[PDB]
């Protein structure tokens, strides 16, 4: 289920380990464009939300 | 050097180096001006002594 670009769905993610490799390893993508952060470094970081 | 990837951190590192060098050049200039003032004052004090 994915919402419309208005009334867009929003999910807060917390108390977990973020293996971002499960995302950019997936075949369907056109853009993993990343502002203020790079795809390779996401797995080294910690985020306050 | 941990959020951003090697070649997109460079223009950032370049701008940071430029900003930190422009803040030191004016400091050295002010130090030279104050040193010239102190030298003139010390020459006057030596003449008076």
């Amino acid at each position: 289920r994915f919402a419309s670009v208005y009334a867009w769905n929003r999910k807060r993610i917390s108390n977990c380990v973020a293996d971002y490799s499960v995302l950019y390893n997936f075949a369907p993508f056109f853009a993993f464009k990343c502002y203020g952060v790079s795809p390779t470094k996401l797995n080294d970081l910690c985020f306050t939300n | 050097l941990s959020r951003l990837d090697p070649p997109e951190a460079e223009v950032q590192i370049d701008r940071l180096i430029t900003g930190r060098l422009q803040s030191l050049q004016t400091y050295v200039t002010q130090q030279l001006i104050r040193a010239a003032e102190i030298r003139a004052s010390a020459n006057l004090a030596a003449t008076k002594m």
